[PDB]
């Protein structure tokens, strides 16, 4: 079983790393630079109506 | 009177114009079109023209009628589909050679030649009246009269004359009023203003159902009957389908078939359906057709009608509440009815603050939505009435968190869900149990344990399951299992079934749509049984590969049961259910030894 | 003289300067109808009326004008209690009017007396979920942010009834002495969920309590706006004058600020983020100006809005402002609902800024702050705990998860769930704690002082 | 009729009322040369009209303007096909006006019955992947989403291609017994590509039944407009009055819906959601207006839209509104052109809603819905168990994950994969669709009755 | 004439037509305070102008106006070094007085006379990071991107004060000829700041070597704008008249940017992406156009504006345009500054396209410009290397990758890394570099070209 375990654990160490280091600022620059360009389309219409 | 000072776009401008009311049909130009004066802005009016323009000039008189844009209410108004104004359609496909009216022809809203039964009503010469009462009735329809022939709302004044029964006109006079005077000659039909809502005497409690017929919409919630329901769209996900579907099992009284902006194939396929195909109690002579008023308007029509549709479906449906019958108002989509509102406001130059749609918006939707519900009938003969609203809502800012959508689900009660990636494998309707809720539900439930059925216990219990099922597998997904609980499994494999069964019809096919009240009680009687068996098993021990596999026989004909509606005998409680129940413990022994 | 024109809801009428700002005006049709309406701005030769009746079929020289020489103001009284109103006022009770002791300024009130001593004394609801986490003290300002996925008009009729019931229950522990009434304002309802919450306070024997305002989701924004405002007013006069306790119930602020985007538009500014205006801010701070401790020192407007977003979506401008000014909110989870717990609220994103100051003393204990922390910590565990169960199996599960395990599904089941009916202050909510918290060791009940815990374990 | 300003390409005139809406002006340059414009709105005391030759040479009091006192008919001709015209005619292309038969409005006043007459029978596009998964009938509107990053001209070509080779295979099936028509209404199209489609309708031996309207994107954008217009005006003459079956290529609407944009900069109509108008679905409604099956069943037009999505998302306005009016969709896939695949679309994305009704029997089968719905699931599974190997591994994948992977790779390069100058009959589509599904037992296809997955396994 | 009103940093003067565009106009407010500005907008009988000085208090009949009837020019002279200025065309520091020999306009074309020939002559900063892996040339532009974290200051004097050094080093070695002038011009930033420059230069030197003109944040966005303007003056004239090299320090150019986006919302231009003007682009190039080679090819303007970054992000729109009209990109990074790294530069992206422009070879080695780009792509691969690290760990990594580990961290820690006042000669940084370049093997260093590799290792 320990060797058994041995062989799980790496697979397990590098998963928590990869979460971590990749995953999760690849979902925030994403998610703030659309929403970023998305607000912008609707202000503009606004002044331009105004205008 | 007027002279038409511009014209841009489908909306016209015509100055001199003065002491108008604000909804003021209007004749523009030297066609005598159709047109309303929404609004004026000192001498300019802005009139939406309800037909189209490729030969309007300027210096073309503009005469008000000197009323209101209003719709006409009586005989005749079943089997015969209308524009959003109300037209008859048919007189014009044989005349005209057109289907989209144009301009230098206009007809009026009913029939002029034909000639209806009239028979007296319980009051006679001397009897005080007023709005909603019965005057007399025409027979229309299968199974029942159902024109009532009731004096318009907030009239009132004594009858010094009824006429007798034999047949008659509806241009034709059979009724005098005396108040202040002879008050004036009143037909069959009467006038209503269609951009305001009629009165009741008093709104009432949802208590009582519609049969929907849609397994999984019985099953997960309460049918509501005056009810407000949304049903998510986006174009590709089985919707007009289960639209169609829905008007057939209506088991409502009267239908009312709203096209707010649609595709147009569908407005000729329901056409079709409804005089060959039959309803599920079945009519007696063309059984949809007889039973549905139809108001038709597709996207090419003019946005002048599109935005009038869905008022001129919910004064029918009004109407026939106030007469006390039980209405189905079935619309599709809300949306493109937005889409309506929105073409209007860039064209008459307004200012939008909802990404493109009009600041008035949310005004109009909650306005229109609030005419549905269950209520007592307008009038002294009192019956009840009911308009159940069923609506289809759809995106449209592209968004789900875009206006439309916003305003719809705050002023709703009811939501079944729908994905589209889910429908695409084929599962529609594929509620999402998190967007879902309901109001209704204890008035409702309570109404149901009255009826039979001891649905409450399963219903929480059917959403535990698809709840927690969820939640597993976004764990299977992010963790990547290495193993499950022997119980969790259970929760995943119960859910599995809920979608074949229930989410899992198709409108097309009615052997995988159709279930009454009851029969789909004992469908998911016989799940939430399942489960329970299952929970013990583990706990007293057996694994699960054992308890899926010793429950095999009866797992498959469950499974397999989704073929069926009732078909075995006029029963809604089968032997084919009750059968399974006592086998299911049977199986659940053998499971646990 | 005439009305010049009409552009949308706005009415503009050719006239000097005669009305004052807000002077009503009365609209004189001949055709049967009298409309009413009040200078929404007043320019030189013209004004802008907004009517409150209607909103179409107005003529453009035939009607004639009348100035009442009276702005806006609310007729005030306190046989108002027991009694359903229309949006503007006027009663839907039928009968005879109420009249005023007072006709008070809504439009930020005449007088503004309101808190420079913090809150004190503890507020129950009724619901021990939110007591014991979401301690509401007496003047302070914590709403109930809810979602679509939920029927977020239930669950506020629930607090609403409950609530002032706890006061006799309280008069017994021998914390309170005064008169408790209650201000409803039902904006942009529906016509059935209106009459549900008006046959729930006469079922409790709370509708004598209470006055309620209904605007239905199909009268003038204009009106649906001055619906809170009116009942801002009528709960600060029994808090001043007569020295009570006043807990006004605000529902549904998504119509309130919805409304606002329609007359924002209709007036000629420009909006902010999103299409909803950048002064939707100046709006609700003018709810909040009237919410808090009355100077007197016993009498207070206590004020819980419910605000719906669309999804959770806090990129729209008004969970974000408004959780600004308010001190903390009540978060309900759609999670818990689907399950089939009912209330389905969640306690661990939901919180009360100041909690070991938000409650008093003799109507709460000082075991209060203890609970809040040691309920709190386990049932995140559990959360947690579940996931992992998943993974692990049970074959392989931890001990301490397996109390986690058990806590998860009692707290919900004892805490969050309870009846349409119940009713619950500080010390009952407290006995609850005790039998949940029993199962763990004392060793793992290490954030309550020794003292404590040897007595109440 | 003296010019008092120009901005723009829309010029300013002074006149005195006259003109009707969309009446045809001649504008008299000094330089001696007659171009046409359309009076896009009349107005007191002056009419705004933009020129469709140009706008060079717009002066104040050197420029006079006369009326040609009629609005916009197109000259009809039967004997158009076999030729290339042009939206005004040029000589330079063989054809400086098409000799009328007949003048009818573009607008189809004169009449026009659709839509209250439900599609007929299946035909072929000969291409295995549409024709099974939507239901393309004759008398309906299912448009091409395309994208950038690919070329969306090829896809518009293979359709020109594969139209009229379709027609005989069809006479046999009962599909035809009427003759076959394509009317081709290019706009805004690349000049390169143009050329292209020329030589396309010419190797085919397909130029007798075709006729061409070319507008480029250097032709004025209330030109461009008029172009798609004046061919479904002529695909209304042959469909009602001698019986034809048309099918109308459209390409490509993206240059359509720029030109909808650019004018309304300088009207009183002023666009709506970012810049795009709120009634650019009236513009549409317009061209979907002339489409559907014809009363009294005199022939059809069939319409086939090619639109290139600019952003390469179907939530920007393009895709969407025009979506809402279209009976389903085929979405074409970014990622099989990068494979190397033709046609690349994909068919997760792809629904048509009526396709169970519309469809006949005898060459195309009862079984073809049924059968698509399970192509689709197989292909959903397929698509994720790709994602959950990216992050995870071989940890969450599982014997069924597996087959799926399986599946998607095997389904892209059979199914979708074909020539495209292969014709390809909706009989063979589902005889090797069944080929292919041969992967799961008969138990775990559920999506489909178990009496007609015996009959066709 | 009078003023007829004010709106912002718009002032609305009811005057007579005869003045001409950015003529100087002097308000005289009735404290009897004249303070200056020039007219932005000219129409008949009135203006628009914008004051530099203030933006309040100005009244109308009370107040006067007076014209100067000269269009703003700078007096510029050659004696400007030593000499203290204040960034509005006089000290109102009460510093050394300008003088004219010229006046020159700061329009962006005054008499302009620029590179026809590239730079081609090599300028070094003392730090291995900038010269070696970018390079900086006798007209070089190169952006330091900052942040809010990092101390902007602190670099931007540690780049100038070591660049003048090196500088007569280089001029021995006949790099140069002709004299160095540094023209420093701080704009709109802290009173803190402002002192911290002046003490820095004095230091290291004196402040007989550089210009200063000091702008404070308390006074206008207007007068921010004018005030790099008058640095380019200076510059330009010491160029051409008296053949020196100048260099030019700008900061903060994010200050002068923020001041363009006040004068298009509080003026009714509409503006671009995210609210940044639409002829932002205009007004950053008037800046970068004034640069390269002056006429007699022994002077020159050579820049380094001075960007601070405020969300740290390279979608905004200041970083963005910047970066496509410089020559170069350089970036400092925060994560280094943390770690202990002083200069903390990070040469990840730092990149020049005219890479040739920026080095030297007759004053430099021509090995510097093979060796560079060999350490860069080395650097990178050492990067890439480094995410792999903490995922993988070092139980899959080559061979090849552990060289490429130890690489990046030898590179930081020693190339990077330099005293306060530790300047490099280009030349010893080769060694260092080659040090770095050694611990590789002859075929991972295969890339390069076989000459240069066996002849230097």
């Amino acid at each position: 079983a320990f060797i058994i375990l041995d062989e799980v654990i790496k697979v397990t160490n590098r998963r928590v790393n990869a979460i971590e280091h990749v995953i999760i600022p690849r979902t925030e620059n994403t998610i703030a630079y659309i929403n970023s360009e998305l607000d912008e389309l609707d202000r503009e219409e606004f002044y331009r109506l105004k205008k | 009177y007027g002279a038409i000072y511009s014209v841009s776009g489908p909306v016209v401008i015509a100055e001199n114009m003065i002491g108008c009311a604000m909804y003021e049909l209007v004749k523009v130009g030297h066609d005598n079109l159709v047109g309303e004066v929404i609004r004026i802005d000192g001498d300019k009016a802005t009139i939406q023209v309800y037909e189209e323009t490729a030969g309007l000039t300027v210096g073309d008189p503009v005469l008000r009628t000197g009323k209101p844009l209003s719709v006409e209410l009586g005989p005749g108004l079943m089997e015969t589909i209308y524009d959003g104004i109300q037209r008859p359609l048919k007189a014009i496909k044989e005349e005209s050679q057109s289907i989209y009216i144009p301009r230098g022809i206009d007809t009026p809203a009913l029939d002029r030649t034909i000639k209806w039964q009239f028979t007296p009503g319980k009051f006679q010469v001397g009897d005080h009246i007023s709005g909603g009462d019965i005057y007399g009735s025409v027979f229309e329809n299968s199974l029942i009269s159902s024109h009532k022939i009731l004096l318009p709302p907030r009239s009132r004044g004594t009858i010094t004359w009824i006429a007798p029964a034999g047949e008659y006109t509806l241009d034709e006079k059979i009724l005098e009023v005396e108040f202040d005077g002879k008050k004036s000659d009143f037909t069959l039909y009467h006038t209503w203003p269609v951009r305001v809502p009629r009165p009741v005497t008093e709104k009432l409690s949802a208590d009582y159902p519609l049969l929907t017929g849609q397994r999984v919409l019985d099953a997960l919630f309460p049918c509501v009957q005056g009810g407000t329901t949304c049903i998510p769209g986006a174009f590709g996900c089985g919707k007009t389908v289960i639209s169609q579907s829905l008007s057939k099992y209506s088991n409502s009284d009267a239908i009312i078939y709203v096209g707010c902006g649609e595709r147009g194939n569908e407005m000729a396929e329901v056409l079709m359906e409804f005089p060959e195909l039959y309803t599920e109690m079945s009519g007696t002579k063309e059984p949809i057709m007889k039973r549905t008023t139809l108001v038709a308007n597709t996207s090419n029509m003019p946005v002048a009608a599109r935005e009038a549709s869905i008022y001129t479906g919910i004064t029918l449906a009004e109407y026939f509440r106030d007469q006390g019958k039980n209405v189905s108002m079935i619309a599709d989509s809300s949306s493109r009815w937005a889409e309506a509102l929105r073409e209007i406001s860039g064209r008459l130059g307004e200012m939008p603050a909802d990404q493109g749609f009009p600041a008035y918006l949310g005004a109009k939707l909650a306005s229109f939505y609030e005419r549905a519900g269950k209520a007592v009938a307008l009038g002294s003969p009192d019956r009840t009435g009911s308009v159940s609203i069923v609506a289809a809502v759809s995106p449209a800012g592209g968004d789900f968190s875009d206006p439309v959508t916003t305003a719809t689900l705050g002023i709703t009660q009811v939501f079944w869900g729908l994905d589209k990636k889910l429908a695409q494998r084929k599962h529609f309707p594929s509620i999402n149990t998190s967007v879902s809720y309901s109001k209704y539900t204890n008035v409702l439930n309570k109404f149901y344990d009255s009826n039979y059925p001891e649905f409450p216990v399963l219903r929480d219990r059917m959403k535990e399951i698809l709840s927690n099922a969820e939640e597993l597998e976004q764990v299977v997904q992010l963790v990547g299992k290495s193993a499950l609980s022997d119980s969790d499994k259970i929760t995943l494999d119960v859910a599995t079934l809920i979608k074949e069964d229930f989410l899992q019809q198709n409108g097309y096919s009615t052997y995988d749509a159709f279930c009454p009240i009851w029969k789909t009680f004992d469908m998911m009687r016989a799940f939430i049984s399942y489960h329970d068996e299952a929970q013990k098993a583990v706990a007293n021990g057996a694994n699960w590969s054992k308890l899926a596999d010793s429950t095999g026989d009866v797992k498959h004909a469950v499974s397999s049961s989704k073929f069926f509606e009732p078909s075995r005998g006029e029963k809604e409680v089968h032997g084919e259910f009750e059968k399974l129940l006592s086998t299911m413990q049977e199986r659940f022994a053998e499971s646990t030894d | 003289n005439t009305v010049s024109g009409v552009n949308g809801p706005l009415v503009i009428l050719e006239k000097v300067k005669f009305p004052r700002y807000n002077e009503i005006v009365n609209l004189t049709l001949p055709d049967g109808t009298v409309r009413q309406g009040q200078v929404l701005e007043i320019r030189g030769d013209r004004a802008i009326v907004q009517v409150f009746e209607g909103t179409s079929g107005i003529d453009v020289k035939k009607t004639t004008v009348e100035f009442t020489g009276e702005s806006l103001r609310i007729p005030v009284s306190e046989d108002m209690l027991g009694r359903i109103f229309d949006g503007s006022g006027r009663p839907i009770d039928n009968g005879p009017k109420v009249f005023a002791e007072d006709y008070l300024d809504i439009n930020g009130s005449p007088i503004n007396p309101y808190a420079r001593i913090y809150p004190e004394e503890m507020i129950s609801t009724g619901v021990s979920a939110i007591d014991t986490m979401n301690s509401i003290a007496r003047g302070q300002k914590i709403p109930i942010f809810s979602a679509s996925g939920l029927p977020h008009n239930e669950i506020a009729a629930q607090i609403c009834r409950q609530a002032g019931l706890v006061r006799p229950t309280k008069d017994v522990h021998d914390g309170h002495e005064e008169n408790f009434s209650i201000v409803f304002a039902a904006m942009g309802v529906n016509l059935e969920t209106a009459r549900f919450f008006k046959q729930d306070f006469e079922e409790n024997g709370s509708l004598e309590r209470t006055s309620l305002f209904l605007n239905l989701a199909n009268d003038p924004t204009i009106e649906r706006i001055i619906t809170p405002r009116l009942a801002l007013t009528t709960a600060e006069y029994l808090a001043y004058q007569t020295e009570r306790h006043v807990l006004t119930i605000l529902t549904d602020m998504s119509s309130y600020a919805d409304a606002l985007r329609e007359v924002s538009a209709a007036r000629e500014e420009v909006p902010g983020r999103r299409g909803y205006p950048g002064y939707m801010y100046t709006d609700l701070s003018t709810i909040y100006e009237r919410a808090g401790r009355v100077e007197g020192r016993n009498g207070s407007i206590t004020q819980i809005p419910i605000l719906t977003m669309p999804n959770d979506d806090i990129t729209h401008p008004i969970p974000d402002l408004t959780g600004y000014i308010t001190e903390g909110q009540i978060f309900v989870d759609r999670q818990l609902h689907n399950k089939g717990i009912y209330p389905p609220i969640n306690v661990l994103p939901s919180l009360s800024r100041l909690m070991k100051s938000a409650i008093g003393e003799g109507m709460t204990r000082k075991d209060h702050g203890d609970v809040s922390n040691q309920l709190y910590a386990k049932y995140a565990i559990g959360k947690d705990a579940a996931a992992m169960k998943a993974v692990v199996g049970e074959e392989a599960l931890s001990i301490e998860d397996k109390l986690s395990l058990e806590f998860l599904e009692k707290f919900e089941k004892t805490f969050i769930t309870q009846g349409a009916y119940e009713d619950r202050t500080v010390f009952e909510s407290l006995d609850q704690a005790w039998s949940l918290l029993r199962i763990y060791p004392k060793e793992m009940l290490n954030r309550i002082s020794p003292k404590i815990l040897d007595e109440f374990y």
